[PDB]
Formats: C-alpha cells, structure tokens, sequence
C-alpha cells in the first residue's frame, strides 16, 4: 500500500458487498454519520473486522501543517481509529497568529510535534509498534 | 460597640490582603509556565529537518 | 507587582486611569487620585464594583467587602474603604515613604502635551519621571495617531499618483513625510500589510516604499506599534577616569583622524557627549574612534534607518568589512554587511531594533533627533563602558504633531540635548569644512556662539532678498506662489542657478516650485544630513515653523558653494551676513 494513504473508505464498502452482500441494515464506513448509540455499535463492529486488512502504518493522528506568525508548526488535525474510522476537526485554524494558553496547553499536549522532531526507533524486545525515541 | 465595631475588621483586611497576595503569586506563575511552553515548542521545532 | 516611579518602595498599584498604568506607592497613589480625575488603580485585581450591573469605578467610593470591591450601596454590612488614612489599599502597604510634592507627575499624567511647558517639565523632572512622561509622550502619540481616519483607494488615474476617499467621522492627516502610511490589500477575511507609503497634494501624490500595480479597494493608515515600559535612564551616571581603563590604544595614526586624537583620549577617560555643525566631519570623527581603538568593539546605533546607513558608509572606506555587521529586523537599508551578527566586533543597527548585548563603546549619531525614549532603551539594550553621543543640539530635533502652544529650545529635545546647552560639549568640531565663509559666519553667531570656523573662503556666490510676496494656505501647509516667481526670474537671469536644489519649510511650496522651477525639491527637514553644490531657499512664511533657529541653521547650510536665500522675516534676513538683491 502506499505509504500516505489514510481513507480507505472505497475498500471497507468493498470488502462489505463482497462478504456481507444480504446484511439488510446499512453500513456506514466512517461512524461520524452514524444515527445513534446502536449503529455506532453496529458500524464499528464491522470496521474492526475490516481494519485487519490495512497497514498499521496508516492508524493514528492525521497531522497537518500549518502557519503562525510565519512560522510552521506540525499539528494533528484529526484520527483514524480502527474501530471508529476518519474523524476529521472542525475547528482546525490556519494561518493564526497568536496561541493563547488554551492554545499552548492544547498543542503541548499532542503527540504531533514531539513525534515528529524525535529520532526513528526500532525495538527489538516487544513486539508493540513503536514510532520514535 | 466601637472596639467590637473594629477588632473584628482587622482579621478580614488581613485575610484580604494573603488572598490577593496569594492571587498575584497565581498570576506570575501562570506567566513562567507559559513562558516555558512556548520556548519548548520553539525550540522542538528547530530540530523538523 | 512593581516599583513606585516616585519612592522605588515595592508596590502592586498603578493609575489605570493613565495610559502608560505606572507603579505608584500608596501614599503617592493617593495624591495623584485626591488632586486629578485620575480615578481608575489598577491592583493585582481592579478596583471596580463587583456588584451585577454596577457601574462605579472610583477609588474613594468603594469598599472591601468578603473578599472583593463594592459600591457603597451594594456593600455587606462589614465593609472598610480602601481609600482612607491618607493611603490607598494595596500591596506592602507597612512599606511605604510617600513624597511631599506629585504635582510633577500630576501635571505630566494628567496633560495632553500641547504645551510647551509639557516638553519642559518632561525633559527637567528627575530621571524616572523623564523616563514616565517619555513613554507618556510616546503612547499619546501612537494614540493621537488612530484617531485618523482611513485614506481608500477610490481611483488610479496613473503611476505615482492616485485618489483617496476618506473615512467619514474622522480627521485627515497633515499630507507630508512627517505621515509615513501603509497600504492594505483587501482579503477574503483578513488584512496583509503591502509596504509603507506616505502622500501629497497632487488627486494625491504617492511615494512608497516598494511599488506596485495597486488598485481599488486598498486603504492607508499611519501604522501603530505597542509602547515598550522602559527601565534604564536617559543617561548612565557620569564617571571621570585619570587613566585610560579598558582601552589599548593604537600606536599608528593617520593624519586624516590626528585632529581628533585629543577628543579620542577624552572618551575613553570617562562614560561622553560630542556637537557637530553641519559638514564637520561627524562620521569622520566617529569611524576613526574604531580606528584609534582597533581592539575595541563598537555598536553604532541611530534613531532612523537613513541615519545607520550614513554610519556604514564611512566604515566601508576605512573598517574591515568582515567584522562589521547590520543589524536589521524581520525598507531598503544598508546590504553589504553580514545581516543580523549581535557578536561581531562591529555593530551596526537601529535603536528601535538594538539587541541586547555588551560593548566597550556605544556611539549614537545624530543626538539632535533623539528623544529621552530614544535614550533610554539604548542604555536598556546596550551596557558598555564608554558611551559618546554625538550630534548637534542647534539642528532639527524629531518633530513634536502634538505641539501646538510654545517652541521647544534645544535644551528640552531630550535629556543628551539638556547637558551641551548648560554645561558644554565633552567635544566639539570647530572647523566647518562644508559651507563657505558667508554660511558659517551666519550660523556661527547665530547658535554657536560665534565657535564655529570656517575651512572655505567667501564664495561671493551667497545672496540674500527680502520679499514678503503672498502667502496662501491648503489643509495642511503653506504656499508663496511671488517667492517662486522670484526664483523663475532669477534663474533666467542666472541660468548657470538651475542646478540649484530647491528649499522650503513647507512640502506644498516644493511641490508648486517642482512644477514651475523644475529645480529638484527638499524640505528642510528631510534635507539633513544632505549637502549640495547650490540651494535656493524661500522662507514662505514669518511662522515659528519656518523662523526656527535650528531650522534656518539647517536649510542655509547645505550649500557647498552658493545659496540664495528669499526672506519673509526681517529678523533673519539682517542676521544673514550675505550680498543683499533688490526685487526686479
Ligand atoms: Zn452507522
Ligand atoms: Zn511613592
Ligand atoms: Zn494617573
Ligand atoms: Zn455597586
């Protein structure tokens, strides 16, 4: 698979007519449409059967970069649960210009930035994927 | 009535005073710590490649 | 929490009914309220009614109630005024010296700096005050300056000229290069700054800085920058050494800096101020200061960007250019330096954007321009261990837009500018090498005391006309259309004059004698620093603005051979010792 593709939308409702063709109820792929309680249930039981396909690689914060004062940060704008699908934020600011405290709590605590400036690992003692020292 | 009208003013101007005292202390470490947040994702992003 | 600009003693209150929200004392707080409408403290917290929908603000009508500020009517029945017993409720309020006098700072918070006595009291009050009532002077402007309506782009008829439709409700800026704007380019949802652009009479006249197709819908406004708190004073306390301390001097000196070897070995024997008239050699005297002192490392610093490029011009004939460095922040400045090296041996920057750091001497140029702003923020950014100013107190200061009552001598343009015109210049440079016998000996008695001396003999090309002509006046400056007249038959008796520049005090007569002379135009306020081969001067008033003694210094000495000078004033025709022309 390629390494940047995160929507695999089109091969979840594949692999759904290919098994599963006479499961009257409907199936949403991406549990953000979902009606109510029990079809999120329904739908994510179905994603977790079918996210076994798909490179790990793929699963975890959708990161984005974006522009302050000039200065380009790489921040997460978004998920890919296994169970739940792409999740996508609708309050993500481009092109901002100050970070109140709400917004320096809220991009210290991500994953995002300190990922991404740490250096690649690879351990050898658990078989846990692991992303960076 | 007067000295009881008084001696029982001192504990709250005394009590007012720790509190705002103790609200400014508040304030200048809210300063720190935003300080040292802002200079941490400053000096994390010179590392990007 | 901070320290009382009048007692130094720890404290949490400031007047939030200044615009500069100083640190006062208690007992100082207290006057300041009880003798102004000065009512707004600030605390860690504001002393403001805390009751739902109440509106009252001052410090003498509430109360502490529970652990917050009330009015009297919505105040708990255990209640103590915090404005009482001659203090007002604050911080550290066991610790506390008090002053016999505010009226001081009561007259400096409280003013509008429309006087001149505003100036006065700013440049004489001791050095905290000074350093208040600059950062005062400096917000009020940056405030006055909102007050301006936006300028739009209504019509581009052509290149370099262009219409504006003003912002209704509010007052147009006086059109001149005192009135730096910045045009705007209209967004989706936002605003981008496209350069800096200044206007004149035209239908406007426009000269950005960087050009561009721009069209309708962009707008200008003066822009505003936040007003920095200063702490480090105006000047540093003044130290004299026998010796010299710190400083190696070099053993090799070339005769074009052995008339400044005396002046060389007073700086570095004490912490030094230095007046030059105009084409002295005031780079000259401040380049080979590197020289004498190879060893020592220099920050050259000037309120204006022109100002610094001077300075790295005369070190590119003489300075090594690998240890100097310009320092320049995030206009078209000097480029050949390497950009933005704090730790170079030589620094080269603007006092706006001076970094922090140390050096054994810091040289500002041009004092005249300064202010106690100016002043202070270079002692905050820079700790060195000989400083010497130099410039000259009898030329232009910055202007003063919110002066309007009184003249401002050279002793009140700021604190640098109070010292050479009590107790003397530390230096002096007594030998004009640009002007010629008639110029200097004009300006000499006139502001210099009859010190300066003249290098050139008398040209016999100086003349002097006195003609009141008819002065007529647009929104923001003045015009002597028979002054021009003058000038037109003049040059055609005297042709070899066209290559004359021509000077005024005012931009719209440049503008009218541009079109009709043709002769290239300055104002005598952006004319310093300049100098020219021939000038033509017309006065085109009797005002202050145009009679000031420094600013007649200026305009009649940028000449190198010849000037022609049409008076309106009597007073400073007969003080021009020059060849007198009678009306054709
Ligand atoms: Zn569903
Ligand atoms: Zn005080
Ligand atoms: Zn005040
Ligand atoms: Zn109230």
């Amino acid at each position: 698979w390629d390494l940047l593709k995160y929507d695999f939308t089109e091969e979840r409702l594949k692999l759904f007519d290919r098994y599963f063709k006479y499961w009257d109820q409907t199936y949403h792929p991406n549990c953000v449409n979902c009606l109510d309680d029990r079809c999120i249930l329904h739908c994510a039981n179905f994603n977790v059967l079918f996210s076994t396909v798909f490179p790990p690689t793929s699963f975890g914060p959708l990161v984005r970069k974006i522009f302050v004062d000039g200065v380009p940060f790489v921040v997460s704008t978004g998920y890919h649960f296994r169970e739940l699908g792409v999740v996508h934020n609708q309050d993500v600011n481009l092109h901002s210009s100050r970070l109140s405290f709400k917004e320096l709590l809220v991009y210290a605590a991500d994953p995002a930035m300190h990922a991404a400036s740490g250096n690649l690992l690879l351990d050898k003692r658990t078989t846990c994927f692991s992303v960076a020292a | 009535r007067d000295a009881a009208m008084q001696r029982k003013l001192e504990k709250m101007a005394d009590q007012a005073m720790t509190q705002m005292y103790k609200q400014a202390r508040s304030e200048d470490k809210r300063a720190k710590v935003t300080s040292a947040m802002q200079t941490m994702l400053f000096t994390m992003l010179r590392k990007l490649d | 929490v901070g320290a009382c600009v009048l007692c130094n003693s720890q404290t949490s209150l400031r007047c939030g009914a200044c615009i500069r929200r100083p640190f006062l004392c208690c007992k100082c707080c207290y006057d300041h309220v009880i003798s102004t409408s000065h009512k707004l403290v600030l605390s860690v917290n504001p002393y403001v009614c805390n009751a739902p929908g109440c509106d009252v603000t001052d410090v003498t009508q509430l109360y502490l109630g529970g652990m917050s500020y009330y009015c009297k009517s919505h105040k708990p029945p255990i209640s103590f005024p915090l404005c009482a017993n001659g203090q007002v409720f604050g911080l550290y309020k066991n610790t506390c010296v008090g002053s016999d006098n505010v009226t001081d700072f009561n007259a400096i918070a409280t003013c509008d700096w429309t006087n001149a006595g505003d100036y006065i009291l700013a440049n004489t009050c001791t050095e905290r005050l000074k350093l208040f009532a600059a950062e005062t002077l400096k917000a009020t402007e940056e405030t006055f300056k909102l007050s301006y309506g936006i300028a739009t782009v209504r019509e581009v008829l052509s290149d370099r000229e262009l219409h504006l439709s003003w912002e209704v409700g509010k007052p147009r800026p006086p059109l001149n290069r005192n009135y730096v704007f910045t045009g705007y380019r209209v967004t989706k949802n936002s605003k981008v700054q496209i350069g800096e652009y200044t206007f004149e009479k035209g239908a406007v006249v426009y000269r950005g800085t960087t050009t561009y197709k721009l069209n309708v819908g962009d707008y200008f406004v003066l822009t505003s920058h936040t007003v920095m708190p200063l702490s480090a004073p105006t000047l540093v306390p003044q130290e004299h050494y026998v010796r010299i301390t710190g400083l190696y001097p070099t053993l090799n000196i070339s005769d074009e800096f052995s008339s400044n070897v005396a002046n060389y070995q007073k700086v570095g024997m004490q912490k030094s101020t230095l007046q030059g008239p105009p084409g002295t050699g005031k780079s000259h005297f401040a380049i080979g200061l590197a020289l004498y002192y190879p060893s020592a490392r220099i920050v050259y610093t000037a309120c204006s960007h022109a100002a610094v490029d001077a300075l790295c011009e005369k070190a590119l004939k003489y300075l090594p250019i690998d240890k100097c460095s310009r320092i320049i922040p995030a206009v078209e400045c000097f480029d050949k330096f390497k950009v933005n090296s704090t730790l170079e041996q030589y620094v080269f920057c603007t006092v706006n954007a001076l970094p922090e750091t140390t050096a054994d001497i810091v040289v500002f140029d041009e004092i005249s321009m300064a202010t106690n702003y100016d002043l202070s923020v270079v002692n905050a950014r820079l700790r060195a261990k000989h400083y010497v100013y130099i410039g000259d107190p009898a030329q232009l200061p910055a202007p003063r837009t919110l002066l309007t009552k009184g003249t401002l001598e050279p002793e009140y343009f700021n604190s640098v500018c109070r010292l050479m015109k009590t107790i003397g210049p530390d230096m002096f440079l007594g030998t004009c090498r640009r002007c010629p016998a008639e110029i200097v000996d004009t300006v000499s008695a006139l502001v210099y005391d009859n010190k300066l001396k003249a290098h050139k003999d008398k040209s016999a090309q100086c003349f002097k006309m006195f003609y009141k002509g008819v002065i007529t006046h647009d929104v923001s400056s003045a015009i002597n259309r028979p002054q021009i007249g003058v000038v037109r038959e003049f040059l055609t008796r005297n042709p070899a004059w066209r290559k004359a520049v021509f000077i005024s005090p005012y931009n719209s007569q440049n503008a009218v004698a541009s079109k009709i002379l043709g002769l290239p135009t300055q104002t005598v306020d952006s004319s310093q620093g300049s100098e020219y081969d021939y000038v033509i001067f017309t006065q085109t008033t009797e005002t202050a603005h145009s009679c000031n003694v420094n600013r007649f210094n200026v305009a009649i000495t940028r000449a190198k051979v010849g000037i022609l000078c049409i008076m309106s004033d009597r007073d400073l025709y007969d003080k021009l010792q020059f060849t007198s022309l009678e009306i054709p």
